[PDB]
């Protein structure tokens, strides 16, 4: 249980997950090269989750890289951090279909699907201890979402006793490549609602608007979004890169945050505010970062946290502080806000702490949640769909094929499902 | 002759049983390679020809990290490897997967070494073994460990020291279905148990133990001192003397009700251990102070049956005599009419223990009182108020679904769990 397995899907995956490996490199005190050079032994301690040992003493990551888009692979080769990848892990199609979901899924996504399995494989069963594996991938484009769709479905029904992990790119309106995401996310959902057992949704247009107004980055870019997302998500996985009891592995972390076979979709949460380059944040007290949590902005999905009620949640502070301090303001704002929980899970509020801070910051908070304020994600998706499919618009991009309609039908209801069930656990007393 | 079997699973409860043979060692001051600078000894001990000595003991559980750091410990000349047993997958705190997902595919491997060490038990009495309910491993393979050896022998006495978790320690929220399900699994089986409530000992570090923030190093190192202080009968020779047996025979009176509420005093720390300590009496009065016991019950509400008591250290019987009088005048017991005589004595002279470096400062007088009433009912309360609020919306039940289970084993827990509350409650009615 001391490894897990990464995977890539789609451009922004590829780039997400190269600068998680970055950072996490960074703060682990791994040179270019794969060799440890930092002074904490914490680092070292279980740096076997996330990398392995290779010739020499160099540390690998245990990643993979799948896409179409050939300019994907050359991207990440371009970025920093991109040689100390595996080399032979690049698995990129020759033609690339460009967010085109219906000419990717079956033309290049079969020889590609067969040969991510083998390579899978080959780190499967040469693994000693594997647990799980977990997912960096996209929705909006219809490829990347399609090939992150292929690999979950595959590697869930080859490996049913491993761990199921995943995290989502939500489309967003503000800003649409292509307006085939209706159909892409509603059969990524579909599939992944059973597919997968972990979930961390990020939705650009939060991303979008606390640039523009939070952090002051008027043009949000790739690279903007890409460095607070990776900021986030590696406050979130602290929990496994670093010893602690509080979920230890990513099965614990399943049992203790999913309490319905369909609940096992995420709030995302960081603290405090920071963006790229900016060295003027100072140090910040305890209290605030814990009062931060209830503010929408700080989160990464544009919801209404206060509409919902938190099932389980998750939290982790990183660097020094006296954690009497954070149980006491804890408990504060428990017993402040207990209307915004629900009073027939006991004490669903599981939070540990972590000694190192993330770079460039002395003290962190990072939130993670389970609540209906997914809820609203699958509600404009529903509603867009909707208004994509009222008038069949293009659906013949789709039907060139020749599928029908039958399987869009199955996903619209069991999505329609899950709105409900979130409903009725919301509305649901004591 | 007289030998003694010891289990220890979960990782806390191996933590636990690491830091309890740490301090038996210490009383016998045995050295980290089991060098010998009563006897009774040999019954927890078995001493090779070349003078070696190594506890009749295991520790056990699905993860190495615990056992990992045992075998790079302190004690490399005083362990074999081969009653080091590490599991691969984890059971991450499911009590399905613990018993019978993952639970079974070891517990052959268990036995065979078990056998193997009890091979040389001539005078084998019965078995202790070390869980917490909120562990998963802790619960499952606990649960399937104690049917599997109850299956093998039966009459062989099996007694427990089971940990009771609490929220502010807790780190997985399904932790009272786990809790039903060992209560449940093993009430039929278990002769005697014995819980320990974290939340007794985190208030006990945070005001006794003048610590501003209790650490596990040092609730597991008080609840080893506890469990010394029971176990000395077995590991000393006095006077006055109890054992396995008799300890089933005084503390089950009901086959269901087993589960004596003990209690330690007293604990003073390092910088207070220049006052006076407290007397006899003094610390006789201080055993039944409602914070001063393994759980945050409330005795003031509870129907005694008989008093056992504990003094390891510089008491002399006129002291005791004195002290059990001064007790029988007190207003909060009330007694049961089926069980007229509510006293029993054993005296202990050599000096209580502690762990060198700790925050528990070194003492002359000791007492571990032994207890059963209905006041132990309030955690039943407790438990039962959270899996009553849990089950009724079926919360976390398809974890354990997906294991090969279905709900009507957790139903049919909950009413066996009513039935021993209501047992609790009747006898507790006049
Ligand atoms: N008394 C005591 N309890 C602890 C300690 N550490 C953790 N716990 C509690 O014990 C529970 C888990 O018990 P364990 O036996 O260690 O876990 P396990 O049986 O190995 O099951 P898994 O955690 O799923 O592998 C946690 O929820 C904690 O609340 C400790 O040091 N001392
Ligand atoms: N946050 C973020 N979103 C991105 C990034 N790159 C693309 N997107 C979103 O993804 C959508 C396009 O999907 P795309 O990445 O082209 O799919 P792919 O080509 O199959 O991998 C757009 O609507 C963008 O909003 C990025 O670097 N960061």
């Amino acid at each position: 249980m001391r490894e897990i397995v990464h995977i890539q899907a789609g451009q922004c995956g590829n780039q997400i997950g190269a600068k998680f490996w970055e950072v996490i490199s960074d703060e682990h005190g791994i040179d270019p090269t794969g060799s440890y050079h930092g002074d904490s032994d914490l680092q070292l301690e279980r740096i076997n989750v996330y990398y392995n040992e290779a010739a020499g003493n160099k540390y690998v990551p245990r990643a993979i890289l799948v896409d179409l888009e050939p300019g994907t692979m050359d991207s990440v080769r371009s970025g920093p951090f991109g040689q100390i990848f595996r080399p032979d892990n690049f698995v990129f199609g020759q033609s690339g279909a460009g967010n085109n979901w219906a000419k990717g899924h079956y033309t290049e996504g079969a020889e590609l699907v067969d040969s991510v399995l083998d390579v899978v494989r080959k780190e499967s069963e040469s693994c000693d201890c594997l647990q799980g594996f977990q997912l960096t991938h996209s929705l909006g484009g219809g490829t990347g979402s399609g090939m992150g769709t292929l690999l979950i479905s595959k590697i869930r029904e080859e490996y049913p006793d491993r761990i199921m992990n995943t995290f989502s790119v939500v489309p967003s309106p503000k800003v649409s490549d292509t307006v085939v995401e209706p159909y892409n996310a509603t059969l990524s959902v579909h599939q992944l609602v059973e597919n997968t057992d972990e979930t961390y949704c990020i939705d650009n247009e939060a991303l979008y608007d606390i640039c523009f107004r939070t952090l002051k980055l008027t043009t949000p870019t790739y690279g903007d979004l890409n460095h607070l997302v990776s900021a986030t998500m590696s406050g979130v996985t602290t929990c496994l890169r670093f010893p602690g009891q509080l979920n230890a592995d990513l099965r614990k972390l399943a049992v203790n945050m999913v309490p319905f076979p369909r609940l096992h979709f995420f709030m995302p949460g960081f603290a405090p505010l920071t963006s790229r380059g900016s060295q003027q944040y100072r140090a910040l007290t305890v209290p605030e970062l814990t009062q931060q949590m209830f503010d929408a902005k700080n989160m990464m999905a544009a919801c209404d946290p206060r509409h919902g009620r938190y099932l389980t949640v998750a939290a982790v502070f990183r660097g020094r502080m006296s954690m009497k301090e954070v149980d006491e303001q804890m408990l504060n704002v428990q017993n402040k806000n207990s209307s915004y929980f629900v009073e027939w899970i006991p004490n669903n509020v599981k939070t540990a702490v972590c000694d190192i801070p993330p770079r460039g910051l002395k003290m962190s908070a990072t939130f993670i949640g389970n609540s209906t304020a997914i809820q609203e994600l699958f509600k404009r998706i529903s509603e867009q769909f909707t208004a994509m499919f009222r008038r069949k618009a293009f659906l013949h991009w789709y039907t060139g094929e020749g599928m029908d309609e039958m399987e869009f039908t199955e996903a619209e209801s069991n999505m329609n499902d899950l709105v409900s069930e979130y409903q009725q656990y919301q509305d649901a007393t004591a | 002759m007289r030998e003694c079997i010891s289990i220890h699973v979960g990782q806390a409860g191996v933590q636990i049983g690491n830091a309890c043979w740490e301090l038996y060692c210490l009383e016998h001051g045995i050295q980290p390679d089991g060098q010998m600078p009563d006897d009774s000894f040999n019954t927890f001990f078995s001493e090779t020809g070349a003078g070696k000595h190594v506890p009749r003991a295991v520790f056990v559980d699905l993860e190495p990290t615990v056992i990992d750091e045992v075998r790079t410990g302190t004690y490399r000349q005083l362990f074999h490897p081969e009653q080091l047993i590490t599991g691969k997958e984890d059971a991450a705190n499911n009590y399905a997967r613990g018993h019978y997902t993952i639970g079974k595919e070891i517990i052959d491997l268990v036995l065979d070494r078990i056998r193997k060490l009890a091979d040389q038990c001539t005078g084998l009495q019965g078995f202790l073994v070390f869980h917490s309910f909120g562990g998963g491993t802790g619960s499952g393979f606990t649960s399937l460990l104690m049917e599997r050896l109850s299956v093998d022998y039966g009459k062989k006495s099996k007694l427990e020291f089971s940990i009771y978790p609490a929220p502010q320690v807790s780190t997985a929220v399904v932790e009272p279905y786990n809790s039903i399900l060992t209560t449940h699994t093993t009430l039929e089986h278990s002769d005697c148990a014995f819980m320990v409530d974290n939340e007794a000992i985190y208030d006990i570090c945070r005001r006794n133990l003048d610590i501003e923030r209790p650490t596990y190093t040092n609730l597991n190192r008080l609840i080893s001192q506890i469990v010394s202080s029971i176990t000395a009968s077995l590991r000393f020779d006095g006077a006055l003397n109890v054992d396995l047996t008799e300890f089933q025979t005084n503390l089950v009176p009901y086959p269901r009700i087993h589960f004596p509420l003990a209690t330690y005093a007293p604990v003073i720390s390092a910088e207070k251990a220049y006052h006076e300590q407290l007397s006899v009496a003094e610390i006789t009065n201080a055993c039944f102070e409602p914070a001063n016991q393994m759980v945050k019950c409330d005795p003031r509400h509870g129907k005694y049956m008989a008093c056992c008591l504990l003094y390891r250290g510089d008491v002399v019987p006129k002291d005791v005599n004195a002290a059990i009088a001064t007790i029988k005048t007190k207003r909060s017991i009330q007694f049961v009419d089926w069980c007229p005589t509510g006293f029993k004595v054993g005296i202990n002279y050599q000096p209580p223990t502690v762990v060198p470096g700790g925050d528990l400062a070194k003492v002359q007088r000791a007492v571990c009182m032994l207890s059963n009433t209905t006041a132990i009912a309030e955690a039943w309360a407790r438990l039962d108020h959270k899996f009553d609020l849990m089950y009724a919306k079926r919360a976390f039940v398809h974890w354990y679904v997906g294991e090969g289970m279905e709900e009507g084993e957790f139903s049919e827990a909950r009413e066996d769990m009513a039935a021993l509350e209501k047992d609790y409650e009747e006898v507790g009615v006049d």
